[PDB]
DNA sequence: ACCGACGTCTAAGAAACCATTAT
């Protein structure tokens, strides 16, 4: 970088290079569909995946709730060194790392977690719309210096609801892991999103460079707690659990000069 | 959190009459004139009509509007005043006589009511039969499709536009289809500009071309179309090529990639033999159009990634002295960017009012780059001379970049970005400033759809004038 | 008995339909 103007992206660097998880050795072979069915039925407080053995992050009691003592031959530790290469090579590992990072990010915060098209979203709750941590986002979505609403009802809709949201994605590029943020509008229920296309277009019509920059800054501050500090924020997934994931994510979005 | 230094490609310059340059295509046409006006080809643009009895007044009205000046009403920051066909294109627009205006058969209405699209296309081509003997009396033929036929326009497995174009392709008859969209749009200047440029191009003229363009480089694009039937699905995967000849001119052709008919593929990716055959055809075309010389460097653009067989076939198809650059264009990406301005006196560093400039490219990895084919362009605004213009302002709050993946080549990103940006501005069918994708991909996709509709028009090379 | 059939998970796009028109 040598000179202005600068290009401010929406990618947040990830500094953590190694993660430590748990392995569940099973006496009987298990498929991904069976694991998903057991997860749905028992609803554990943990994150699980299956590349060649069951890889889990969280507490052992949750896994022992999913699998009986007879099925669990042993529980061990797996070191995913060079997390960028593992994410690039293994798709299941990529999904697992994305889920772990987002679970760490949205922990102990008043932000809902939602899934659409296998893409993760962070949604502002209706009850917590007036809280002070969202004042900057209210200002960003406002018009002519007036405070704007970040949650409401879709106009000319029977029971449709809308809220401000950001899409969080994990991306690997040349041995580097990036957390990708894109502001969006969440429409509840999900299956009726086609009924609010006009509302979404009207709300997003005048979100030009300045407004988008302000919205991105507000979302970064909401998700991480600090903005423009030049430092990194440490987020932990299941901190009390024996098998936990700790990530170091920079708070300054990737930029370029020249 | 600091990426590699980015660079901005200067906006491509378009060549007009008397070798004059201008970034704005419509403004350049208005002030200087079309590139082919110096060559007196075409000397005139004669028109023909193909519409029912009840709708020939609409064709007369649109031709009269084309012959008369119009003022912009929407997007005034970009569109310039239309001064009529003769004033802008320096050639007259001759209205057809009674023998050059044709009548749609009455069976067309019944066929459209019955929903048979293929019968409708057959009836239209049979109606236009009388003009085959008088092809010498006119240049471009106009088709009006009434809204009463809308049920036969596009349903599962049919495209009336593609079928009609494929049927008129081997007859060497350029056509221009007019619907109710062109007649009931508020901005008459936009429609007039688009239709006039299309008619001038289809008459045999070159509205504009790139200014600093190398004649030793050839550009190839591959795109695929999917047709689904009871047994399964088949892929068309047509091809396109862009280059100018040794003399003055501009070459834009598309051809099917199937070496033989009755060849069915289930994936867009080609094999070693198929790629070799297609690239041999491209090399033969270039050699024919360049007095038997070989291109010094070859560009191949694809929508999907390059397999090892494709790369090997490409490297074995050309000689050792020809440089080969394989680039994959990814339209959908997770990256988006915000423009931040520097300090200007007392004003601190703040985000810009207008988005990132068109032409900025950000090298991400050793093989991938982010190219901004959509963005703000300076020097094209008509209302405020110093204000940037963002073409997709009514559709996208912010531009969305495209990603380029390098599969072969030792050169830098500058040449590839310059080539793609330059090729995004030569779409004569497009009346706006630029296209998101290079024109090679657009033409390959259009020809893929046309071949998908009618597979009997393959194995013949066709010009862009018959499918735009 | 080595390969097929079929589930999971990404990345990327085509194919029908709707929509609006450039701070
Ligand atoms: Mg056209």
């Amino acid at each position: 970088g040598k000179s202005f103007p600068a290009l401010r992206t929406n990618a947040l660097p990830v500094v953590t290079q190694s993660i430590r998880c748990g392995v569940v050795t099973l006496a009987s072979p298990i498929t991904f569909s069976e694991l998903k069915e057991r997860i749905s039925q028992k609803s554990p407080k943990a994150l699980l995946t299956y590349t060649e053995k069951v890889l889990f992050l969280g507490g052992e009691p949750e896994i022992r709730k999913i699998f009986s003592n007879d099925e669990i031959n042993s529980i061990g530790q797996y070191y995913i060194d060079e997390i960028a290469q593992s994410v690039a090579a293994s798709t299941f590992l990529k999904s697992f790392v994305e889920e772990a990072i987002l679970t760490a990010l949205l922990r102990e915060k008043p932000i809902l977690h939602r899934v659409r098209h296998r893409t993760h979203y962070a949604v502002i709750p209706n009850a917590s719309a007036k809280d002070d941590r969202f004042l900057d986002l209210r200002k960003a979505v406002g018009f002519k210096g007036d405070l704007g609403y970040i949650t409401g009802n879709v106009t000319n809709a029977k029971e449709l609801s809308w809220a401000e949201a950001v899409s969080i994605r994990l991306e690997e590029r040349g041995g580097k892991l990036w957390i990708m943020l894109k502001p969006e509008i969440w429409i509840k229920p999900l299956d009726r999103r086609e009924e609010a296309t006009d509302f979404i277009r009207s709300r997003r019509r005048y979100r030009f460079n300045q407004c988008s920059y302000q919205i991105l800054d507000a979302w970064i501050k909401i998700l991480f707690g600090s903005i423009g500090g030049g430092g990194t924020v440490n987020i932990s997934c299941f901190p009390d659990a024996e098998f936990k994931a700790e990530f170091e994510i920079g708070t300054r979005t990737a930029f370029s000069l020249g | 959190s600091q990426l590699a230094a980015h660079s901005t490609i200067p906006e491509p310059l378009l060549l007009f009459k008397d070798n004059r340059t201008d970034t704005h295509p419509l403004r350049g046409l208005s002030q200087y004139g079309p590139y082919s006006a110096c060559f007196n080809l075409p000397g005139q643009v004669r028109l023909a009509y193909l519409a029912p009895t009840e709708h020939m007044r609409k064709l007369d009205a649109i031709v009269r509007e084309l012959q008369n000046p119009a003022t912009p009403k929407e997007a005034t920051n970009y569109y310039v005043e239309y001064g009529g066909f003769e004033k802008v294109f320096k050639v007259p627009l001759v209205m057809p006589q009674e023998h050059l205006r044709c009548l749609a058969l009455d069976e067309c209405h019944g066929v459209a009511a019955n929903g048979n699209g293929l019968a409708l296309a057959d009836k239209i081509v049979q109606s236009m039969s009388g003009l085959f003997r008088q092809k010498h009396a006119f240049d471009v033929l106009l088709v009006y499709l009434p809204a009463s036929w809308k049920k036969c326009f596009e349903y599962d497995g049919f495209d009336l536009h593609d079928r009609i174009k494929a049927k008129v392709a081997p007859l060497n008859l350029p056509i221009q289809i007019i619907n109710d969209t062109a007649l009931t749009r508020q901005c008459r200047a936009n429609v007039m500009w688009g239709v006039s440029v299309a008619l001038y191009a289809k008459a045999g003229g070159i509205p504009w071309k790139l200014a600093d363009w190398d004649k030793d480089e050839a550009y190839i694009g591959l795109s695929y179309a999917i047709k689904k039937n009871a047994e399964g699905q088949e892929y068309t995967t047509c091809c396109s090529q862009v280059f100018d000849p040794d003399g003055t001119g501009f070459e834009f052709v598309a051809y099917d990639t199937r070496e033989f008919i009755t060849d069915r593929k289930g994936n867009p990716y080609l094999s070693y033999q198929e790629m070799q055959s297609v690239l041999s055809k491209s090399l033969h075309l270039y050699q024919s159009s360049h007095n038997g010389r070989m291109p010094r460097k070859i560009f191949i653009h694809k929508t999907t990634h390059f397999t090892e067989d494709e790369i090997q076939g490409a490297f074995d198809s050309f000689s050792s002295s020809t440089e080969i650059e394989l680039v994959q264009i990814i339209q959908s990406t997770n990256w988006y960017g915000l423009k931040v301005d520097g300090k200007k006196g007392d004003k601190p560093v703040a985000p810009a009012s207008y988005p990132v400039d068109r032409g900025l490219y950000q090298p991400l990895t050793e093989s991938e780059c982010l190219l901004w084919t959509q963005g703000s362009v300076m020097g094209v605004n008509q209302q405020n001379p110093g204000q940037p213009v963002f073409k997709e302002a009514a559709l996208t709050p912010l531009p969305n970049p495209i990603m380029l993946r390098r599969f072969s080549g030792n050169g830098g990103w500058h040449a590839t970005c310059s080539s793609i940006l330059a090729l995004t501005k030569v779409d004569w069918n497009n009346n706006t400033l630029y296209k998101k994708l290079p024109v090679t991909l657009v033409y390959s996709q259009v020809f893929a759809d046309v071949v998908k509709q009618t597979p009997e028009i393959v194995n013949e090379i066709y010009d862009y004038r018959f499918f735009m």
